[PDB]
């Protein structure tokens, strides 16, 4: 499916997760941040690439990055 | 600690970050985290961006003084 | 239709020149054109446009020049709007042109 | 949570006519998705695939063919009536996977229980170009 | 006589467009009386036609095969043939109308920035400074080029946003 | 009247007065000298 | 050397029907084989 | 799932869905994304490619000869190369109906044919062929010459005969062969055998290979050319009262400077293209042996790349590290490869129709004018295929830790300079054309066309006073005896230039307008609006303000969503897409102008032009319109002419730009959903729900889609302008 990356520079703000309409980010336990919170990805096999996350993103440029490929039954949407 | 880890609040500061949106720009200190955190500088911009936020969080080594 | 409707009719419109009906003529040419330009927003889309405005941006900052309000590309259904509206004015106003051109020369 | 719940198809599924944009035979061919919640009254709500149907006073039940809209509902519920369901995969040969709940406090806490996965420790940008990584498998942002 | 061409004055394509032009505005003006306005409308469009057919000729304009008449463009040419004014005088003119504008614009864009909100100033514009800037543009070349002396018309390189690599 | 004189201040406004004085200019221009074409002093 | 007069009669069918047929044909075969 | 139709793509493989089809269609050649892929194999393949691709050019070439011999009337255009059209090929059509196949039947034949407009009739009579044998050998040998050539890259392919990966990298030997033996020694035979036969030829001298090694092409019997009496060879000339096909005034003469054309069949000398040929010849082979080879002597790419840096920080670093960004990256080469071609291929559509190389081709109008818009399409289409491949570049294989502050890093730093700059002038340019256009049709449609703008283009007026017209008079080079030019030269070429220069019957150096003046600026203006896109999407490659990780998303991807305010048509592959429709709209513009300006020329009507190219309602009713007449007259309730089939395809191509209008406008989710309420649909249905897809059908992809609707786009244009050119250039002449 899609590979979904999350770098260093997120704050922890929970809005990708937020606005993920298939669950695929979660907040686990982090150091690098104030609010102590990193953003991940253990259901990336259920993206499907509609970068919600990367809009609800407040850091400039993007802390969690969208990259197309490999399109799959549940990475294309189907309900057939 | 000793003095601090940041530049001082409030002083203008010149972003080296080159795939921020900010690069080359001015921007004003508005807090800087002393936990040692990677990025405690907290930059406000008098002009957003194309997501329409005006705030960034930068590492000590991408400031520098307004030219 | 293409030969004795819009062939066989529509000289009128391109032989107005020089007469009363040359308005009609040149608002047909005006419509052709807005029909036209219709068609770059129609396509396209808003990533070419806003770094196009990016380089822009860079040109009016090393003349010192740069607006205090950001110029930003238009969003994708403004876009849309746009040419789905310069489109529709230029079809309507190339029929109304070629309509009344054809209709009071030899009407 | 501290235990994964076990699905029950027996539970009464919420008062609803026909459905159109239901499961299609990828239901009977590749897995579905069911979403179970607990209802304290009975009221009326708007499922996304059609109009709206009325769920039961207790446990309800809804099957759908897409993740998206098993997702829709359950922020649908948290947001309207803060219902707090959960939905889980049924294979075709019967496997059940549990699927929003991962450790049964919702992803937007954190529980310090989940490992972080997929997560690059440079900063954007200062990935390597891709002439760096040619004729070896391996994206820039993969690393 | 240059390109091959020949007066407006001297050829004769010129005269019949002419009259071509003033035979089908008296064919045009003989079906209305001669007390009635369009009457008076279409004598003054014939004594207009007739004012500018003179002034096209005896001006250095020059009409080639077909009585329309030709632009040189090229300076020098223009100036040893007493073409300057038809495009060289004209473009600067243009030129200095031009630097008009844009040093008007350049004076509102930074006169308009130190302060607070300069967007607000940008989209309420202040009409007294506005005027006053219209009214001090008189010079701008000299201002023009006073400021690229002194370096303050153009910005350094590393105060001027850039897109990555 | 600073109200309506900031409503009049504003960028539309100033837009209109600047569209109808400058086709006002041409205008009148070309009315008082009938199309000219090449600048003959 | 010169082609008989039943020649545009036989190839133009040929490959305007039966060999745009065969490649459609082989073609589909190859789209759906599996493993 | 996991077919095993991309087997290129294992990925594409396990993609249960019909885009798995068309993405393995698009990706079919992209071997640098092949899974599993080294340099040694992508060379490989390439190899097999190339001599595919050379394989399919020599089958389709021998074709056109068997299909001008069998089917056609080669023997009685050469007897009347005037009269009689020549036939392309045969129609067996049986849906055709007997009053179109009674229309059909022209030129002589017996049964339904086509007039050939590609021209290999006037190019075959000038090379020296005469009889359809000639042509059937020819195009067996060319059939051969593909099936060896298929084998040759099949052996190739194979293992023990792959080549290794510093064969393919030897640069330098490269060069020397390709400019010494593909240039220099291929002109030379070439130009022997334009001495040996073509000449003779057209001096009614019959030459083959049987009676090869008989006849002396030269009287002097190549004793001269040892004893460098050159000069003999220029001796006696053609004369102007001579015959193309006989021997009526006729000479003894191989290489000369008879600069101009022949007076009988308006072309070019068949003693000059030789001597020209074999110039050629001796300059290449001259230039193709100064490369470094194996051999102590020579010039190394990379010595001279790094060598050439201006001093005092002019280019920074200079031109270090060229050559290991030229060898390395394919694209690079194949971006400055496909620019050259472009060039040239742009250069040779120029100087067709001004100077016609081929017997009797000038006064073929419709050959003339296909010929120039085949080549123009083409010009404009690897311009893009450049410049896109040159993006692909930036992209893909673009180091610059390697080329640090070179050129390439230089033109990558200042990028919004020049982006700004083209821009700047695309708009000056379109602005000023578009204003005076438009004040040109509103002054005309007042009734007074006398207040026009005609600024007299005086330049190139002026630089064809300097090459020989004394139309426009002036007193520069070439017009007046007392210049050097003039006395140089004066009993060289200039008596046959200068009279072939001040006829104005030919399209040598035409009569230049205010009208032309215009449409030259608007082709200025599409050159450079094309160049400004192109450049944009080049330079903005592989990052930008609005996505600085362009190059980890590849060279073709669709978006990156709704976020930033929209980020649709961002990639480098779109700027390429919208670059399309610029160059389609430039080689319109220059079409448009090269027909009109030549069937006014044709018509003996070029008051016409001059006086009705200034405003666009000229453009709209004296060409559009005007010359359309006998085009939309193909088929009517009245009966059916021989245009027909143009009527047919010009319909055709207004309906595939159509459907191109539809795959641009509207996008994928309206189809999705669609295409999701029929899979509903075909599901709940009784009778046709035992049948099932294999694969799920998905609508098209936003990239596909942009693909889709530029092929359609394209297809459509080509059509029908292909259409109208040829119904009205063929429809009223011959
Ligand atoms: C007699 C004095 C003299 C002069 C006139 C020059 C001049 C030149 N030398 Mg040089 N040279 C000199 C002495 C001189 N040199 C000496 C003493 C040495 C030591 C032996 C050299 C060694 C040397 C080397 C080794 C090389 C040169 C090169 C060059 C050329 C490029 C210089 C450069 O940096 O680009 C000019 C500076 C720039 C910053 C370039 C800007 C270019 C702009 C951006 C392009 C604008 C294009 C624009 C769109 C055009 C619009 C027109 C429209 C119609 C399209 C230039 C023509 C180079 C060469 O051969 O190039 C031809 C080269 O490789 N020189
Ligand atoms: C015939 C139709 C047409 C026209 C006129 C244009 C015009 C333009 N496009 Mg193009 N374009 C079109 C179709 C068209 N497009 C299509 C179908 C596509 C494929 C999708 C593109 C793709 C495309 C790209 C990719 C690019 C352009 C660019 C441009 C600009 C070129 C600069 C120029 O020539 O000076 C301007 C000339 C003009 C004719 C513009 C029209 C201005 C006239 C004078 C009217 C101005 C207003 C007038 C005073 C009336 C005011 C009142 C009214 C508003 C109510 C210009 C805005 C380039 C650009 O943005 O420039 C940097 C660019 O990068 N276009
Ligand atoms: C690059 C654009 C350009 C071009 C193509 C021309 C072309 C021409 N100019 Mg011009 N010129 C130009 C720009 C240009 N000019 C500019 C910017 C100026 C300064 C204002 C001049 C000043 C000039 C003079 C003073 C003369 C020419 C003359 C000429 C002609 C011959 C030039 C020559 O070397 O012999 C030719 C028509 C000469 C002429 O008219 O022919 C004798 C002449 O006397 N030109
Ligand atoms: C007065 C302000 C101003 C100034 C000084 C400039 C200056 C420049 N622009 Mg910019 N531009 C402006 C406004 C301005 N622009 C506006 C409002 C727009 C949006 C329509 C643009 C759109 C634009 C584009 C798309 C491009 C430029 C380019 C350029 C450069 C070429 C010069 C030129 O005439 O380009 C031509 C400029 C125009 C046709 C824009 C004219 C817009 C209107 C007609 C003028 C507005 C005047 C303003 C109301 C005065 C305010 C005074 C105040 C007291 C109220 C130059 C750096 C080009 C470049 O990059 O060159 C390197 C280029 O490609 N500009
Ligand atoms: C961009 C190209 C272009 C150029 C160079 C011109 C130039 C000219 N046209 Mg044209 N015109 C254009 C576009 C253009 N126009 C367009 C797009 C239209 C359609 C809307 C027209 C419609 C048009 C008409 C209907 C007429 C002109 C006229 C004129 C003249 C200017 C008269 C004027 O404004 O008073 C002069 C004003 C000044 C000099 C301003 C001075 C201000 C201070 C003092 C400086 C001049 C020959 C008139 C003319 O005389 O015909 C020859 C005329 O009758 N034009
Ligand atoms: C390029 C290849 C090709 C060839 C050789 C043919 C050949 C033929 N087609 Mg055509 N056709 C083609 C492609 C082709 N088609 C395509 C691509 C389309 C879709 C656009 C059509 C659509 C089409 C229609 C709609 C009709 C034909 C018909 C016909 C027949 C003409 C009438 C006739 O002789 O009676 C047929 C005589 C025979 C001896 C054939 C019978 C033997 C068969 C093969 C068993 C003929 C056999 C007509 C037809 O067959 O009428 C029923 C007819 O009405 N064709
Ligand atoms: C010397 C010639 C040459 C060579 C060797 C290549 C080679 C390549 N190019 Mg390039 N290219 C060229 C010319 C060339 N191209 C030209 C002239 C253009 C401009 C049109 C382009 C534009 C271009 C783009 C924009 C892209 C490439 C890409 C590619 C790669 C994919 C090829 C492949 O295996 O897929 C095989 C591909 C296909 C089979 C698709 C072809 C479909 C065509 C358009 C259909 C024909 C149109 C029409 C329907 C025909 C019927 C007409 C109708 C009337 C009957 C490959 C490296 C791609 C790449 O590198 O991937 C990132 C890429 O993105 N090229
Ligand atoms: C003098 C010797 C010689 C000659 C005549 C050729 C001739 C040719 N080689 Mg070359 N080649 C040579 C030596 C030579 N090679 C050597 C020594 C090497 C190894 C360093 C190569 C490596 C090489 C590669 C890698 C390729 C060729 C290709 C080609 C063909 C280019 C297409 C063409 O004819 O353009 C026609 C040009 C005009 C009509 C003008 C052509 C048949 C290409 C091919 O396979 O065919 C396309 C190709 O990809 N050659
Ligand atoms: C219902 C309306 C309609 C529509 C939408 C179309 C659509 C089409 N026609 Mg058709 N047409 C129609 C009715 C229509 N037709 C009718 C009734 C007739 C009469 C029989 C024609 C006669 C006709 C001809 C003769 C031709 C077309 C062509 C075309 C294509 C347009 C090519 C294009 O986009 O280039 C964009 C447009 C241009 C490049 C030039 C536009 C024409 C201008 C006026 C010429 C002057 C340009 C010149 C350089 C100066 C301008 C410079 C600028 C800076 C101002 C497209 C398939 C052409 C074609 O197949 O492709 C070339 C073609 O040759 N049509
Ligand atoms: C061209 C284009 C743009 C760029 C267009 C922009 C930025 C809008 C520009 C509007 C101008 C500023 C309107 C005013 C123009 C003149 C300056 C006003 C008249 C001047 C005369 C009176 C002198 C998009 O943003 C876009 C977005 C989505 C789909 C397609 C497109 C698209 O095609
Ligand atoms: S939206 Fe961005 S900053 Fe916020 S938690 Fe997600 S990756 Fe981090
Ligand atoms: S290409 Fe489509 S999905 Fe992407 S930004 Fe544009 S409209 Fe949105």
């Amino acid at each position: 499916a899609h590979v979904v990356k999350i770098y260093d520079t997120c704050i922890g703000c929970t809005q990708c997760v937020r606005a993920c309409p298939l669950d695929v980010l979660e907040m686990v336990p982090w150091d690098g941040c104030k609010a102590a919170q990193m953003a991940s990805s253990p259901r990336t096999e259920d993206c499907v690439g509609c970068k919600r996350c990367e809009t609800a993103c407040p850091t400039d440029f993007l802390s969690v990055r969208v990259y197309l490929g490999n399109e799959s039954t549940r990475s294309l949407g189907l309900a057939y | 600690k000793k003095k601090e880890v940041g530049p001082k609040r409030g002083s203008l500061v010149k972003v080296l970050r080159p795939e921020s949106y900010w690069y080359n720009q001015v921007g004003k200190v508005v807090s800087v985290d002393q936990s040692g955190i990677r990025y405690p500088v907290v930059v406000r911009f008098e002009n957003q961006n194309y997501a329409g936020v005006s705030t960034n969080n930068y590492a000590l080594d991408e400031v520098t003084d307004p030219p | 239709w293409l030969r004795d409707f819009l062939w066989a009719q529509s000289s009128q419109v391109i032989q107005s020149y020089g007469s009363a009906l040359s308005a009609y003529g040149l608002m047909f040419l005006g419509a052709h054109f807005v029909w036209a330009f219709s068609l770059m927003f129609l396509f396209s889309g808003r990533g070419y446009w806003q770094e196009l405005i990016e380089s822009i941006v860079w040109a009016h900052n090393k003349l010192r020049v740069a607006p205090s309000i950001q110029p930003r590309a238009l969003s994708i259904t403004q876009g849309r709007a746009v040419g789905v509206a310069h489109y529709l004015l230029g079809g309507i106003a190339t029929t109304w042109s070629f309509f009344l051109a054809r209709i009071i020369a030899v009407g | 949570p501290w235990k994964q719940p076990e699905l029950d198809p027996d539970t009464p599924s919420p008062i609803f006519g026909g459905s159109t944009g239901g499961l299609l035979r990828k239901a009977q061919v590749e897995e579905f998705y069911v979403t179970t919640w607990e209802s304290p009254k009975e009221q009326i709500f708007e499922m996304p695939t059609g109009g709206a149907a009325i769920m039961r006073k207790g446990p309800n039940l809804l099957k759908f063919a897409r993740k998206e809209q098993c997702l829709a509902l359950t922020t649908q519920l948290r947001t309207k009536f803060k219902m707090t369901p959960c939905f889980y995969r049924v294979y075709a040969d019967g496997k059940v996977e549990y699927l929003h709940p991962k450790d049964g406090v919702y992803p937007e806490k954190v529980n310090a229980g989940r490992v972080g996965v997929n997560q690059n420790m440079r900063s954007i940008g200062e990935n390597v170009d891709p002439i760096k990584v040619k004729f070896t498998g391996s994206q820039p942002f993969t690393i | 006589d240059v390109a091959g061409l020949t007066p407006c004055s001297e050829s004769k394509a010129y005269n019949k467009l002419e009259r071509k032009e003033l035979k089908t505005l008296e064919k045009r003006l003989k079906k209305y009386e001669p007390g009635s306005a369009p009457y008076l409308a279409l004598q003054a469009t014939k004594e207009r036609t007739q004012n500018r057919f003179k002034n096209y000729a005896k001006a250095g304009l020059l009409c080639g095969n077909d009585g329309l008449p030709h632009l040189i463009s090229d300076p020098g040419l223009a100036l040893r043939f007493n073409h300057a004014g038809e495009v060289f005088i004209p473009t600067f003119g243009f030129l200095y109308v031009a630097g008009y504008i844009g040093h008007v614009g350049r004076q509102y864009i930074i006169k308009s920035k130190e302060d607070a909100k300069p967007t607000d100033k940008e989209i309420i514009l202040d009409v007294p400074l506005a005027l006053q800037l219209a009214f001090q543009g008189w010079a701008w070349p000299l201002a023009a080029i006073q400021e690229l002396r002194n370096g303050s018309l153009l910005e350094k390189d590393e105060n001027i946003t850039v897109s990555p690599r | 009247m600073k109200d309506f004189t900031t409503y009049l201040s504003t960028a539309p406004v100033v837009g209109l007065g600047w569209a109808i004085f400058t086709s006002g200019l041409l205008i009148e221009i070309n009315r008082f000298f009938p199309d000219p074409l090449v600048f003959s002093f | 050397f010169v082609p008989p007069a039943w020649a545009p009669s036989l190839f133009v069918p040929l490959t305007g029907l039966v060999l745009p047929a065969i490649g459609m044909a082989w073609a589909f075969t190859y789209i759906q084989k599996e493993k | 799932a996991t077919k095993l139709f991309p087997k290129f793509s294992q990925g594409l493989a396990q993609d249960p869905s019909t885009r798995r089809i068309w993405y393995g269609l698009a990706t079919a050649h992209d071997f640098e994304s092949h899974d599993g892929m080294t340099e040694e194999n992508l060379y490989q393949k390439i190899f097999a490619s190339h001599f595919g691709q050379l394989a399919i050019i020599f089958l389709w070439t021998s074709g056109n000869l068997f299909h001008v011999a069998w089917q056609g009337n080669f023997e009685q255009w050469v007897t009347d190369p005037i009269h009689v059209r020549p036939i392309a090929h045969a129609i067996w059509d049986p849906h055709f109906g007997q009053p179109a196949v009674e229309a059909f039947t022209r030129g002589g034949a017996s049964g339904p044919v086509n007039i050939a407009t590609s021209g290999v009739y006037q190019w075959w009579y000038t090379i020296g062929l005469r009889s359809n044998q000639e042509l059937y050998v020819s195009s067996v040998f060319l059939a051969l010459v593909s099936a060896v050539f298929l084998f040759a890259g099949w052996l190739h392919l194979q293992p023990n005969f792959q080549p290794s990966l510093s064969w393919f990298k030897d640069a330098e030997s490269r060069l020397n062969h390709h400019l010494s033996g593909l240039f220099g020694v291929s002109s030379l035979a070439w130009t022997g055998h334009l001495v040996h036969v073509a000449i003779p030829e057209s001096r009614g001298q019959h030459v083959g290979w049987d009676n090869f090694l008989s006849v002396l092409p030269h009287p002097q019997g190549l004793t001269p050319f040892w004893s460098g009496n050159w000069a003999a060879y220029a001796q006696n000339p053609d004369t102007a009262s001579h015959a193309f096909g006989t021997a009526d005034g006729s000479g003894t003469a191989i290489l000369t400077f008879l600069g101009g054309f022949h007076p009988q069949t308006q072309s070019l000398w068949l003693s000059d293209m030789a001597h020209h040929h074999l110039a050629i010849a001796v300059l290449f082979i001259v230039a193709g042996h100064m490369y470094r080879t194996n051999f102590g002597i020579g010039h190394r790419l990379e010595a001279i790349l790094e060598a050439h840096t201006p001093p005092a920080g002019g280019l920074g670093a200079g031109h270090k590290g060229l050559f290991h960004t030229v060898n390395n990256s394919l694209h690079f080469q194949l971006g400055l490869a496909l620019a050259s071609v472009g060039t040239i291929t742009s250069l040779v559509a120029q100087h067709m129709y001004s100077l016609p190389p081929y017997a009797y081709l000038a006064v073929d109008f419709t050959t003339q004018a296909s010929l120039y818009t085949h080549h123009q399409y083409i010009a404009g289409f690897i311009m893009c295929g450049a410049f896109a491949h040159g993006a692909i570049f930036f992209i893909r294989d673009y180091d610059p830790e390697q080329n640090k502050g070179n050129v390439l890093a230089r033109v990558l730093d200042h990028k919004e300079a020049i982006i700004s700059h083209l821009s700047w002038v695309s708009l000056f340019l379109g602005f000023h054309t578009l204003g005076l256009y438009v004040h040109n049709d509103v002054v005309q449609a007042f009734g007074t066309p006398e207040k026009q703008i005609l600024i007299e283009p005086v330049f190139a007026q002026w630089i064809q006073a300097a090459q020989g017209k004394s139309l426009y008079g002036f007193d520069l080079l070439l017009a007046s005896s007392s210049s050097s030019a003039y006395s140089a030269g004066q009993s060289l070429w200039l008596p046959g230039w200068l009279e072939a220069i001040n006829n104005n019957q030919n399209s040598l150096f035409l009569t230049i307008g205010p009208g032309d003046f215009l449409v030259h600026h608007a082709i200025a203006l599409g050159l450079h609006t094309t160049t400004l896109i192109l450049v944009k999407g080049a330079l903005d490659a592989r990052g930008s303000k609005l996505m600085p990780d362009k190059k980890d998303f590849g060279y073709s991807f669709p978006c990156d969503g709704p976020g930033r305010g929209g980020t649709c048509d961002i990639s480098a592959y779109d700027a390429f897409y919208l670059a399309v429709f610029w160059m389609l709209n430039t080689i319109g513009w220059v079409t448009f102008y090269w027909h009109w300006k030549h069937l006014t020329l044709w018509q003996g009507n070029v008051s016409q032009f001059d006086e009705s190219s200034t405003y666009l309602m000229g453009w709209l009713r004296d060409y559009l319109w005007l010359n359309s007449s006998q085009l939309i007259n193909g088929y009517n309730p009245f009966g059916m002419n021989s245009l027909s089939v143009w009527a047919w395809t010009f319909l055709f191509g207004h309906l595939v730009y159509a459907t191109g209008f539809m795959f641009l406008i509207s996008w994928r989710g309206y189809w999705q959903e669609l295409i999701e309420t029929l899979v509903w649909a075909h599901e709940k249905t009784p009778l046709a729900n035992l049948v099932y897809w294999k694969d799920k059908p998905v609508a098209l992809s936003i990239v596909q889609a942009r693909l889709v609707g530029l092929a359609h786009f394209s297809v459509g244009y080509i059509f029908t302008y292909a259409a109208f050119l040829i119904a009205s250039t063929s429809g009223r002449f011959g």
